[PDB]
RNA sequence: ACCGCUGAAAGCAUCUAAGCGGGAAACCUUCUCCAAGAUCAGGUUUCUCACCCACUUGGUGGGAUAAGGCCCCCCGCAGA
RNA sequence: CUCGAUGUCGGCUCGUCGCAUCCUGGGGCUGGAGCAGGUCCCAAGGGUUGGGCUGUUCGCCCAUUAAAGCGGCACGCGAGCUGGGUUUAGAACGUCGUGAGACAGUUCGGUCUCUAUCCGCCGCGCGCGUCAGAAACUUGAGGAAACCUGUCCCUAGUACG
């Protein structure tokens, strides 16, 4: 969460970009890589980022 | 209905109204005021003053006649100040001057003095007649009735002083 | 403008006013005192003014303390303590080094005389703190002089803070108010406090003007 | 193994939040967050992340009029009878910059560590920090878009 | 001035107002001064 | 508590909604005392402010000291 | 809860807290002329007596007082005291019982252990810390203590009547 805010992303919303982006991978490598590989992080931020609604705030 | 009506205003050469303030003055002395901020005031065809507001609130409604008479009382106080006529009753009461200080004898072991403070002045007609006379209503009004408040309510012989032509309510005693 | 002297209690004594009536005074001994320091709101943060009263020798004195005296360009002094003054007007009359003495004070003025208490010792409840104590008789087992109950029972199952108990007394810095000055003799350093001074025949004592005259 | 910062690891900043209209609540989140490094991934609850953290204009804290007038600070000597209530308004003239350090220290964790944290904060009344010799980049209170 | 929970005009010149939260009667006669509480 | 001033919503009125006053042994200052273990351990000053040796040469250990202090001694109205 | 024990009433000593305030302080209304009151509101800072009777609490009384407040804290407080009452064993009276005996019926007599480990509290030191080591003088964050009241005189025998 604190890298994702870094990279202007809620914990929240990671999660589901990550889930809708198909990214399997778990919570301990993606702090690990949070803390090794800050850009990598950016980069699945970008991918969550758009996986995510465009209104993630409307009903599906 | 208090609010949407303009203000009369007979010389006011300089009323102005600078950055959501009002200051008005002219051929006596100085007044200024700041308004809330959801009243807005402007001109008139014939230069008036006109207070605004957004169009049906409770909070508004309350503020913009509040702002209509305080505005109205200012561009008053500087055209022709407010004058209270207070008088003295009660057997060996009696006002006097000293300068601008005045004092009252009304039955205290010690005469009480009242020191003017600023804008506002004293005078007797009489050892009975006094009056508060000053620029703001809200200070004329409120070193009349310090005055008012110096003799306990007398129901029963009415000593004391009062505002002219106002009756205090009496009891029959003994 | 508050006035302050360091000086000596040299014990109390009677005298007889104008009226015939008997004074009791301690007579302080306001020796000359020296500023060596002001203390000022831009440099010290306060309004002060230091006193160095007392002599002593100057091998008594060790040579941080010298150095200070030094520094005021004033000989080493016994004892040393701030009067302190209001936050204006502070050290207009005040300068290093000034003399000032008895006759900073007047006839008929009223002082306000600090000093250290005399001690006591480790002193019990009745005396350190006016308990009753308990009978002489009637049964009474060995509370005589013993302060009785200290506190409650289960609410609370403690003491409370500030329960006094047996302690040591004295040796505090005590403030007598509105002591009239009797007389002070400018022929030598002396002014006769009506009433009693705290501490020790020989103690230090500071004497200032009452601020509630 | 998941990553715990090694003692030298832990590189801090300094940064100064301005309180001149910001509600004391939101301040004092703010700076316990930032103090504490919850906001950077190398986080460990038992190290002293975080960076030190000025508040100046404390005496402008967007603080309520009812609370200033009715919200009470309450502090208790251990005597009886020696519970003392000030108002938040009169510590706003008195110590305003006690007011905000209390609302962060309720904020910590109630802990060692928070000792510890709290000594990386300064508050200050005025608009003016002593502490220039470092270069504290400004922080400005956001919030992340979800 | 009574002071007691219920509080109503009395006389038809009993104004009951409500003034920093708490509803009270004023009128001419200060017998019906009465307050809330 | 209570008494007000100005004053709307509610053309009036109203101590209140904006605002401004008065107001008690209660509260806070002021008086007295404690107080920087206030670990945020403060401030103003003044004094010393100096060496020597060795090692794995290190905010290193020692030795010697300075300012200063302690213990010892003579005591105290200071005190178990 | 406690029966491998949580000592019972009253007093003493020491308190501490609440306010539903007895006094002192501030007020509104009065069937408040004044003096006094009545009632209600605010107010817990301080103060709130000594005796007679009773084991008493309570209560009544005496003499005062500004006042003689009400409650909580194991009906505060017996590893602090007392031990008069109650509530062991002795004895008597009345009453009940055939009796042994019994009785919130009475009467006389009858007990009070402990060298303080821990917390707590009152004091006093030792150590270390407080970015060199010291000395003097200090700021005051924050605390503690303290906070009572009468009579008389003048105002003025004036206001009021
Ligand atoms: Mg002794
Ligand atoms: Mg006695
Ligand atoms: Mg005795
Ligand atoms: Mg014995
Ligand atoms: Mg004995
Ligand atoms: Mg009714
Ligand atoms: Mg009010
Ligand atoms: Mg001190
Ligand atoms: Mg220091
Ligand atoms: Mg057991
Ligand atoms: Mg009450
Ligand atoms: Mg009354
Ligand atoms: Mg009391
Ligand atoms: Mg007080
Ligand atoms: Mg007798
Ligand atoms: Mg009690
Ligand atoms: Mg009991
Ligand atoms: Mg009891
Ligand atoms: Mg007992
Ligand atoms: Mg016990
Ligand atoms: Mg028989
Ligand atoms: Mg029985
Ligand atoms: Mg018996
Ligand atoms: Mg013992
Ligand atoms: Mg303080
Ligand atoms: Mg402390
Ligand atoms: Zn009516």
């Amino acid at each position: 969460n604190a890298a994702a805010r870094l990279n202007d992303i809620t914990y929240n919303r990671l999660i589901q970009g990550l889930k809708a982006a198909g990214v399997e991978v778990d919570r301990k490598n993606l702090a690990d890589i949070a803390i090794s590989d800050p850009a990598a992080f950016t980069a699945l931020v970008d991918v969550a980022r758009a996986a995510l609604p465009e209104d993630v705030n409307a009903p599906s | 209905r208090i609010g949407k009506q303009p203000i009369p205003v007979p010389a006011g050469v300089d009323v102005t109204i600078e950055g959501q303030s009002i200051s008005v003055k002219g051929p006596k002395g100085t007044l200024g005021l700041t308004v809330a901020e959801p009243i807005k005031v402007a001109r008139n065809d014939d230069g008036a003053i006109v207070v605004t507001r957004p169009d049906d609130e409770r909070r508004n409604r309350s503020l913009h006649g509040l702002s209509r008479t305080l505005v109205s009382n200012l561009v008053t106080g500087v055209t022709q100040g407010y004058t209270t006529k207070m008088e003295i009753f009660g057997v060996g009461y009696r006002v006097q001057l000293k300068g601008s200080n005045l004092e009252f004898a009304l039955g205290y072991s010690h005469p009480v003095v009242i020191e003017a403070p600023e804008g506002i002045t004293f005078a007797v007609q009489a050892p009975t007649k006094f009056t508060v006379s000053g620029i703001d209503k809200q200070k004329v009004g409120q070193i009349a009735a310090n005055i008012r408040r110096l003799r306990r309510p007398d129901p029963y012989k009415g000593k004391g002083v009062r505002y002219e032509g106002e009756q205090i309510r009496r009891k029959v005693g003994k | 403008a508050r006035k302050g002297i360091l000086g000596t209690k040299l014990g109390m004594t009677q005298v007889f006013d104008e009226s015939n009536r008997v004074v009791p005074v301690t007579v302080v001994k306001a020796g000359p005192n020296v500023v060596t320091r002001i203390r000022t709101p831009e440099r010290d943060g306060y309004s002060a003014v230091q006193l160095a009263y007392g002599e002593i020798s100057p091998r008594k004195v060790n040579k941080p303390l010298t150095g200070q005296y030094t520094a005021a360009g004033v000989n080493p002094r016994r004892y040393l303590a701030e009067l302190r003054l209001d936050d204006s007007d502070a050290a207009t009359e005040y300068q290093v080094g000034q003399e000032l003495t008895a006759e900073i004070f007047a006839d008929g003025s009223y002082v306000d005389v600090t000093g250290t208490s005399k001690g006591k010792g480790f002193a019990g409840t009745m005396k350190r703190h006016g308990f009753r104590g308990q009978g002489a008789s009637h049964g009474a087992q060995a509370v005589h002089r013993r302060p009785g109950s200290i506190g409650g029972c289960a609410t609370p199952a403690r003491v409370f803070k500030g329960t006094r108990m047996a302690g040591r007394m004295g040796n505090d810095r005590v403030t007598v108010l509105n002591l009239l000055v009797h007389k002070v003799d400018a022929e030598n350093g002396v002014l006769l406090i009506k009433g009693a001074v705290p501490g020790r025949t020989g103690g230090l004592v500071m004497v200032r003007s009452a601020i509630k005259r | 193994p998941t990553y715990a910062p090694k003692a030298g690891d832990t590189t801090r900043s300094w940064y100064v939040i301005d309180a001149t209209d910001v509600v004391l609540g939101r301040l004092a989140v703010a700076a316990a967050n930032l103090l504490r490094g919850k906001h950077k991934p190398t986080f460990a609850p038992n190290v002293d992340g975080g960076d030190f953290v000025i508040v100046i204009n404390a005496d402008k804290v967007a603080i309520s009029g009812d609370k200033l007038q009715h919200k009470m600070v309450y502090r208790h000597s251990g005597y009886p009878g020696g519970l003392h209530k000030r108002t938040i308004g009169e510590l706003m003239q008195r110590h305003p910059d006690r007011v905000v350090e209390k609302a962060i220290l309720g904020m910590l964790p109630k802990n060692r560590l928070s000792r510890q944290i709290q000594r990386k904060l300064r508050v200050y009344a005025g608009p003016e920090h002593p502490h220039s010799a470092q270069q504290p980049v400004p922080y400005e209170l956001k919030q992340v878009a979800q | 001035m009574k002071v007691n929970p219920s509080v109503k005009p009395i006389c038809d010149k009993c104004r009951l107002i409500r003034r920093h939260g708490r509803v009270m009667v004023i009128c001419s006669d200060p017998r019906h001064k009465q307050r809330q509480g």
